[PDB]
RNA sequence: CCCCCCCCCCCCCCCCCCCCCCCCCCCCCCCCCCCCCCCCCCCCCC
């Protein structure tokens, strides 16, 4: 399908500029279906978008406020990539950064890039932090939110050292290839993740995830799944 | 609720949606309620819904429960709600929509993607709203979408990307009137896929911002543009510049307060077909002001000119030749203006026209010489309108130029004056002639001997006089078929006034003075004017003032239909008169005095009716006289109004006012 | 031949007189036969005759024998005869004559002496005659005689010798008329006994001959002298010098076109009581005009002043103080004048008069501002008259001067205003007014509030507006008697509008709009206008297009007589409505709508009438509804008019037309 | 407490249209009088 494969230093100076680039197989940097963006991760906090562009018109991007005068993200058509380049960096921005696909119209997304670390030396969904499970039991991961709501949920997955997994999306759905123990509810102001007889391989970490009207995307804090 | 195919719940002042109707109920209609909220609960047993009317009601806000619940809706309808909470789950599970209404919604801004879901839409609207930008989400949907509605809104802009959600869409109707737009950005109209018209009335624009719309609509599919009451008091000739790049057909300036019209300001529309200019206040029209609509087939110009001033008198002008551009004009509105008359220049060049239109035109036409119209020589017109002109004459070879005149429409006029009939000459193709409420007309022997093609002559209320000639003036017109001489007041009529009118169908002469020419002691006999009229079907003698009928008046209508005879003095009646009405359909003889109605002389009359019209009559009530009548009124199919409200015996006193 | 105490031939074409009459009748007429002769043997029978006329017959000549078979025959009248021939024995048993006529019998010359034999005879007649000389006879005799008539003969002189034969005779009238005379004798009117007075219309004689008969009038004892259609063109101070010496009391000038008067023309004339000027045409009257004449009681101007005429526009000029000599002054006609104005010094002087009329005396009396009759203050005026005048505006105070007017006639004009009150200040005695005819008059709350002596007030066909204000205009007039609101569209009555009009007798309310304010359908109820008049006699309620009658309107009429109420629509009458009318005397229901005829509703109606008129009713011929009225009609005393001829069923179809 | 959207109901104002009744003016026709004119017939006078 579509492969996200990212470049670049894993080592920046502080007030250097971070600079890297996803390069996209299999499907199109110009493409009307999908939108492109880079969101970041440390292990201090969860996952936190930074930005995106999508071609309709003419070329479209939004930033997220917190790196909005620093973070400059263009595509190269003639290569069929998108690059990152995060000004003014500071150890604050050492994290691991993943390039995604949004695919429409939830923006919820599909395919990750591999994921970079970097280093730099010389709206709030919140989640419970830990829920423990036997094997077999079933397991029901909360979040809750304003945006609860208002917006769809998505829900994702990600074991150490790999992207996030789409396992829900819309509050309910589920992609093809996720298995069918999986399923997502919302009643009022929570969602709640329900892995039916939870597996040792579902041990991982669960983000819960929405879209939002001036912040674009929010992510949940996470919860740590445990698997006795 | 009535309901057989579709349901009708408007003004019945419900608050909750009835739970008894058919299951396969198409329609829903509950418009002008009190509907608070409208829980989808019960909505389980109308599952074969196809339109849901809900408007002009109070709900605060939806839920996507309701559109589970129907898996066929095609239009749903919200007018005057209090839906101003939008979501991507609110029309989510709803995808065969091809209506939406969502007007004077106090919807204030749509918030990231409500009609994302749906690809079926055909018409949405989102009139009378609060919204500030025309954005209606992030990405492209609505891929069949054909109008938008955003009238009566809060918009002060159009920028380009705000409409970048229609790359791929053809909107052929883009409504945005009543809006404050102030601003155009580059490429607002480009981003959208395929524009077919725009609407902006009652917009602010002025002709500088109406420059530079035109310029913003270089190079696109328009077809129709509706700038009507948009303030444009001065056009030029680079006004609608930008539509030279274009193929704009429809172009509408009414009401914008047009005071003059710029040299050369439409030489770039050479497709345009129809142009309004309705109601506007333009003082002089110049010779090229037209010029480069060579392509107009529908020219409107009702009130386009400035009304008369006492203190200037300023009265509008058109130059010589102003129309000789519209070489395809085929029609030409141009009712209430104040043109001071008609010049021999004033039509030249229409050599396509077929319909003029002069109804008020001029403020004082007053007498038609034979070569007024001598523009029109060229014209191949069909239908010319001369109401309301105040024509006090007309002279003779007045019409000689229109030789493919067909109808002409000369009523409600002042003419008073003597038809010698070459008032006529030339009009070898005419029709259909009026010249209903004029001062007075004075008939000769050969007043219409110069248009035997004729076929409708209306004279109501025109005060005819010298009708009574020994050679009869309608002889000449073989081919008529209607006349009209209502209220003229005409006293004599000769036996042989309607001779050899066989293909005559429809003959009035209701509101005269005739009663004489009817009664038995009228020297020289009782008058019989409606002998050979074999084809009549439509005959009215209303307030005639008849007190007595000849036996053998109607002894050759075969194919009489409709016959009118109220209001008159009628006591009784010959035996034996219907008899060759076979074919009767409605008889009217209200508000006269026969108080006896038997089968000698009603029996054939009422063989087979439709209607009868005989309210305010003094009916006797004796078995002698009334009794075959109420027998017959018992079983009938004949439609009688008023049947047991006015239908009441005068005498005797006995049944004074019995039904 | 009819006859039951006189007999009348006239018109019955006889030859000869009848033999088969009373012996004793006392007058045989036969004019208009053909009574070639008239034997005496006839008159055997008829021997107590006192009166026999038979005049326009063609008796050639007559018999003395005729007189002998009537002893005491008193009459005799030969008008337009042949008998030109008389004779001594002609008339000489006749002795008791005192009336003879022989007007147009073609007498030719009195030839000696047919008069002496009869000294009883008072007036004797020749006009139409071929006479030349007024010789009657040579001696004298006629001692009784005293009118003799000569008028239209052909006498062209006037000799004293002719009428010596009146030496002793009281001549009252000597008619002279149509006679061309042009010379007059000394002593011939002197050598007549007494002459009282001298006819000599149509007489063609001239200012000169005027003058030379005046003084040959001279110390007479003439009282009557009429002129008429004299040719007197011109008058002067001498022409009616000769009068100066007599008693003329009576003065006729009438259609002699008297172009000019002259200064002190009529100051011979001091006895002078009767003077007539009518049909002249006086361009100019002097202030010295009229001079001498301080005891005329009756002045007649009739047509006395100059026509307009466009060509110079000589309005006839009255000068001031005109009038100011006719101190006894009485009676002033004054109509058809084409006077420009009232001025402030034209009726000056007048102490004594009581009568002045005005009717179309002036061309323009457009305003009649309060000091227009200042002229009057001092005149004793009692009935002024002022119609046709074309009065356009009364201001206050118009009539302040008139202290003494009792009855004012402004009808026939074109008076419209508002009348403020203020118009009829200063009329502490006046009884009538009269206002019919004019354009519009608009009512106020005290309109007649200076008036209280009112007792008649005419307002027919003059467009009443505000009759209906909340205090009755009419209240101030607690002595009216008639009043008269015929033909003024009025619409809208109040129930107070007659109120404390007990006086009223005479009440006229045809030809106005008030159906609406009687039906039971009326909001407020109906308008019960007619309570309180308890001495209403005549009440006239024609055409008002009444549909129903309120039980109770005529409850309060003890002395009604004569009730109208014909041209209505009334159909229906509620019972017990005509009690308290038990003085009635005329009925008048013509060309209504009534069908049925009780004795529950003109049962007491029907009691003691004089007339009545129900002419044009469809009348319902039923023994429920009708056998009582012509029960009625058959014993009664009632005048019905047309009672066979109009009064003819309508319904049922058998009895239609059936009386 | 304020700014707005709806449902129902009652008044008021303006305009259009229709109907009833009536007034005024005018037209057509007929009748009853007055005056003038013309013709036919009879009967007389000069």
């Amino acid at each position: 399908q579509v492969q996200l494969q990212q470049s670049g230093p894993g080592l920046v100076k502080p007030s250097q500029t971070l600079s890297l680039t996803c390069a996209i197989s299999g499907d199109s940097v110009s493409s009307n279906s999908a939108a492109w963006g880079w969101i970041r991760q440390s292990p201090g906090r969860g996952l936190e978008w930074l930005g995106i562009i999508q071609k309709r018109s003419k070329w479209y991007n939004n930033y997220a406020v917190s790196v909005k005068s620093r973070i400059t993200i263009n595509p190269d058509t003639s290569k069929n990539q998108f690059s990152l380049q995060l000004n003014s960096v500071t150890p604050e921005d050492t994290a691991v950064y993943y390039c995604a696909r949004y695919s429409y119209p939830f923006y919820s997304i599909d395919y990750w890039g591999q994921g970079t670390l970097v280093t730099v030396s010389s709206s709030v969904l919140t989640q419970p932090p830990s829920v423990s499970v036997a094997p077999g039991q079933t397991a029901r991961i909360s979040c809750s939110g304003d945006n609860i709501g208002s917006y769809y949920v998505h829900w994702y997955q990600q074991k150490p050292g790999q992207a996030p997994v789409l396992v829900i999306y819309e509050d309910s759905e589920r992609p093809s290839g996720i298995p069918e123990r999986f399923s997502g509810s919302n009643s009022g102001n929570t969602a709640t993740l329900t892995i039916s007889g939870t597996q040792a391989e579902d041990e991982a970490d669960y983000y819960c995830s929405s879209y939002d009207d001036p912040n674009f995307q929010v992510f949940g804090g996470g919860t740590k799944l445990t698997v006795l | 609720t009535v309901s057989h195919e579709v349901a009708d719940c408007s003004h019945l002042k419900l608050t909750q949606v009835p739970d008894d109707l058919p299951t396969n109920i198409t329609v829903l209609n509950l418009t002008h309620n009190q509907l608070r909220r409208l829980p989808a609960a019960n909505f389980t047993r109308y599952s074969q819904l196809t339109s849901l009317d809900v408007g002009f009601n109070t709900i605060s806000k939806l839920e996507p429960e309701l559109c589970q619940k129907l898996p066929m809706l095609k239009v749903l309808n919200l007018q005057h709600n209090e839906l101003s909470q939008l979501s991507d789950k609110t029309f989510a599970f709803c995808t065969n929509l091809t209506e939406l209404h969502l007007m004077s919604n106090s919807i204030q801004k749509i918030k990231n993607n409500p009609f994302v879901k749906q690809k079926n839409l055909i018409t949405l609207d989102l009139s009378h709203n609060g919204l500030s930008s025309t954005k209606l989400g992030t990405q492209v949907q609505l891929e069949n979408l054909q109008e938008l509605l955003l009238s009566n809104n809060k918009i002060q802009a159009l920028k380009s990307e705000e409409l970048d959600i229609f790359a791929n869409s053809s909107l052929k109707k883009l409504e945005l009137s009543s809006n404050q737009i102030k601003e155009f950005s580059p490429g607002c109209f480009h981003a959208i896929g395929r524009l077919f018209g725009l609407f902006l009335n009652n917009v602010q624009l002025g002709p500088s911002l109406t420059e530079k719309l035109c310029l913003e609509l270089a190079n696109t599919s328009i077809r129709n543009l509706s700038l009507s009451n948009s303030q444009l008091s001065t056009t030029s000739n680079t006004t609608f510049l930008g539509l030279k790049w274009t193929n704009l057909t429809m172009l509408d300036l009414s009401y914008n307060n047009l005071n003059v019209v710029g040299n050369d300001s439409f030489a770039w529309l050479p497709q345009l077909e129809y142009f309004f200019l309705e109601y506007n206040n333009i003082q002089h029209l110049f010779s090229h002001s037209l010029h480069g609509l060579f392509n107009v087939r529908y020219l409107n110009l009702k009130r386009s000119f400035t009304k008369q001033s006492i203190s200037l008198a300023s009265l509008p002008k058109i130059d010589d030749f102003s129309f000789q551009w519209l070489k395809c004009l085929e029609h030409l509105n141009m009712e209430d203006n104040d043109i001071p008359g008609i010049k021999s220049n004033m039509f030249t060049g229409l050599i396509n026209l077929k319909y003029l239109s002069l109804s008020n035109s001029f403020t004082s036409l007053r007498t038609l010489t034979n070569e007024t119209f001598v523009s029109l020589a060229h014209s191949p017109l069909h239908i010319l309108n001369l109401t309301k002109n105040k024509i006090s004459k007309i002279e003779s070879d007045a019409f000689s130029w229109l030789g493919h005149l067909e109808v002409l429409d000369l009523g409600l006029n002042e003419i008073g004056q003597e038809l010698t009939g070459q008032e006529w000459r030339g009009l070898e193709n005419i029709f259909e002639i009026y010249l209903s409420y004029n001062k007075y007309l004075q008939l000769t022997r050969n007043s219409f001997a110069l248009v035997p093609s004729l076929q409708r002559l209306m004279l109501r209320r025109v005060a005819l006089k010298n009708v009574d000639s020994s050679p009869s003036p309608f002889q000449p017109l073989r081919n008529l078929t209607i006349l009209d001489l209502s209220n003229n007041n005409i006293a004599n009529i000769n036996d042989d006034m309607l001779e050899g009118l066989e293909k005559l169908e429809i003959l009035d002469l209701q509101h005269n003075n005739l009663a004489r020419l009817w009664k038995h002691a009228n020297p020289g006999g009782p008058i019989y004017f409606l002998k050979g009229l074999s084809h009549l079907h439509i005959l009215n003698l209303e307030s005639n003032g008849f007190d007595e009928i000849p036996v053998e008046v109607f002894k050759d209508l075969f194919e009489l239909k409709i016959i009118d005879l109220g209001l008159n003095n009628l006591n009784t009646l010959p035996a034996s008169v219907f008899n060759n009405q076979v074919s009767l359909k409605s008889l009217n003889l209200q508000k006269n005095l026969i108080t006896s109605v038997e089968k000698k002389v009603f029996g054939p009359a009422f063989r087979n009716l439709t209607e009868l019209d005989m309210r305010f009559n003094p009916f006797d009530c004796t078995c002698e006289s009334i009794a075959w009548f109420v027998n017959w009124i018992n079983e009938t199919h004949t439609n009688i109004p008023e049947l047991s409200s006015h239908y009441l015996c005068n005498t005797p006193p006995h049944y004074h006012g019995f039904p």
